[PDB]
């Protein structure tokens, strides 16, 4: 029923603009409120502005923060909400949420829409395995992974076999080489007895690079 | 104008207790004509903040009882009797009556549970990876309790310093444990100059510290 979901984030230019879209659908678009919030990496929420329903004229408010410097609209005969930013600065680099208010508070958000300010230029990364090392020491259970190395800017998306592998899964939050360049590893644990019968493929996905790889780890 | 402060900012509860939070607003937040809107939000390990209390103590749609709101004027608790695996994740208050609207700062809250010890797992660096020019050598503590633990390498014996970073992932809501990797780096030269490459963990539920080696390179 209810769908919000953003987009229109990715890398930009210290001093540049990008302009972020929320898409609804499932509700009278025009009865609510419309906010915006970002999140960066690891910090708290930071409440950004809105733009009020129709019955109120459609009127914005702003976070002291942003305000002048971001701007709120929405396009009500198809329901999108939007977000203007000028000028941005690293510190804005940060996770965009979309969310409605009303008789409910911010009952619905987004799924978010990531963005980075950065002059450094875009690098999909290079996937490698982290094979189960043959003679898998004292172990009925095996690890394997895969390495995603050398990429920017965030995130990265790693899943197994399509979604289907799911159990003993852990992806690493990503850190910075030296390079300046991310980097993480994604894992994932089961029998050593299968190391013959099954199939583990690690499904990278980039985006700001177009890049996708599936990888087949092996022992 | 308004200031949102939370307390406390990190919060260990026992599986089964009763957790308390507070925010204390900078000035009533009682929305001139009708009452009071002040929200708690959650948000669990990679996924979007969700609500749970609107007005006050109003229970959103399928949220359980055991959460409750309560307080008034500058003064607002958020109470969760008999904590779980899943109510893990950080927690925030909103003020949604006086314009600019504003967030707490933020309370995480962890899980404690029974000492459980990392397993050891230690991969080499990919061939794929060695036709570049560099090795990646991966030590991983897999699944262990609580969050601190230590990891030393030793390339034949020797120890190493600062040619290496760690990353731990957040607790699991499954069985509230960590994981953490660490991932020694090296020069494809430097590799083929060594022989013995080790991975040594430390950790509270070890009596006896565990090693992970190859001979390769
Ligand atoms: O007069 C009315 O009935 C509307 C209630 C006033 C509150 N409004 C809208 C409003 C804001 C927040 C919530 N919430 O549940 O969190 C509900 C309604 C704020 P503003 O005047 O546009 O800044």
């Amino acid at each position: 029923q209810v769908q919000l979901v953003e987009s229109g984030g990715g890398l930009v230019q210290p001093g540049g603009s990008l302009r972020l879209s929320c898409a609804t659908s499932g509700f009278t678009f025009t009865d609510y409120y419309m906010s915006w919030v970002r999140q960066p990496p690891g910090k708290a929420l930071e409440w950004l502005g809105f733009i009020r329903n129709k019955a109120n004229g459609y009127t914005t408010e702003y976070s002291a923060s942003v305000k002048g410097r971001f701007t709120i609209s929405r396009d009500n005969s198809q329901s999108i909400l939007y977000l203007q930013m000028n000028t941005l600065r690293a510190e804005d680099s940060a996770t965009y949420y979309c969310a409605r208010d009303g008789s409910y508070a911010m009952d619905y958000w987004g799924q978010g829409t990531s963005v980075t300010v950065s002059s450094a230029s875009t690098k999909g990364p290079s996937v490698f395995p982290l094979a189960p090392s043959s003679k898998s020491t004292s172990g009925g259970t095996a690890a394997l992974g895969c390495l995603v190395k050398d990429y920017f800017p965030e995130p990265v998306t790693v899943s197994w076999n399509s979604g289907a592998l799911t159990s003993g899964v852990h992806t690493f939050p990503a850190v910075l080489q030296s390079s300046g360049l991310y980097s993480l590893s994604s894992v994932v644990t089961v029998p050593s007895s299968s190391l013959g019968t099954q199939t583990y493929i690690c499904n990278v996905n980039h985006k700001p690079s177009n890049t996708k790889v599936d990888k087949k780890v092996e022992p | 104008e308004l200031v949102m402060t939370q307390t406390p900012l990190s919060l260990p509860v026992s599986l089964g207790d009763q957790a308390s939070i507070s925010c204390r607003s900078s000035q009533s937040i009682v929305h001139s004509n009708g009452n009071t809107y002040l929200e708690w939000y959650l948000q669990k390990p990679g996924q979007s903040p969700k609500l749970l209390i609107y007005k006050v103590s109003n229970r959103f749609s399928g949220v359980p009882d055991r959460f409750s709101g309560s307080g008034s004027g500058t003064d607002f608790t958020l109470k969760i009797s008999r904590v779980e695996a899943e109510d893990l994740g950080v927690y925030y208050c909103f003020q949604g009556s006086h314009v600019p609207r504003t967030f707490g700062g933020g309370t995480k809250l962890e899980i404690k549970r029974t000492v459980a010890a990392p397993s050891v797992f230690i991969f080499p660096p990919s061939d794929e990876q060695l036709k570049s020019g560099t090795a990646s050598v991966v030590c991983l503590l897999n699944n262990f309790y609580p969050r601190e633990a230590k990891v030393q390498w030793k390339v034949d014996n020797a120890l190493q310093s600062g040619n290496s970073q760690e990353s731990v992932t957040e607790q699991d809501s499954k069985d509230s444990t960590y994981s953490l990797s660490s991932t020694l780096t090296l020069s494809k030269a430097d590799y083929e100059k060594h022989k013995v490459y080790a991975c040594e963990v430390t950790h509270q539920g070890l009596s006896s510290p565990v090693t992970k080696s190859f001979n390769r390179g």
